[PDB]
């Protein structure tokens, strides 16, 4: 019934969806570890 | 399902550094280091009483 297909070209890829919260810092109050931890969530978007 | 979360009211004690002269016993020693000591054989230390 037909003859030429459409065919995909690009595989698809993955999201990072949730990892491990870890860090630490060298000691600048306290606080400053958790605004810290969405310095590294900014990056995984 | 699951959740990975993060206090933020409580944070680790991971390492406690010790150093040797932060301590009261380094008045015994005479702490001089050497970057070659493995180069040496037997080395020698003279006393005249």
């Amino acid at each position: 019934e037909d003859t030429e297909a459409d065919v995909p070209v690009t595989y698809g890829e993955m999201v990072l969806n949730g990892a491990n919260l870890v860090t630490a810092l060298v000691m600048r109050s306290l606080d400053d570890v958790g605004r810290h931890l969405l310095e590294m969530q900014e990056e995984q978007l | 399902d699951v959740e990975f979360d993060a206090l933020l009211g409580s944070y680790c004690n991971t390492l406690s550094l010790v150093r040797f002269l932060e301590l009261g016993l380094s008045v015994a020693c005479v702490c001089t280091k050497f970057p070659e000591l493995a180069y040496m054989n037997e080395g020698r230390v003279q006393f005249e009483v």
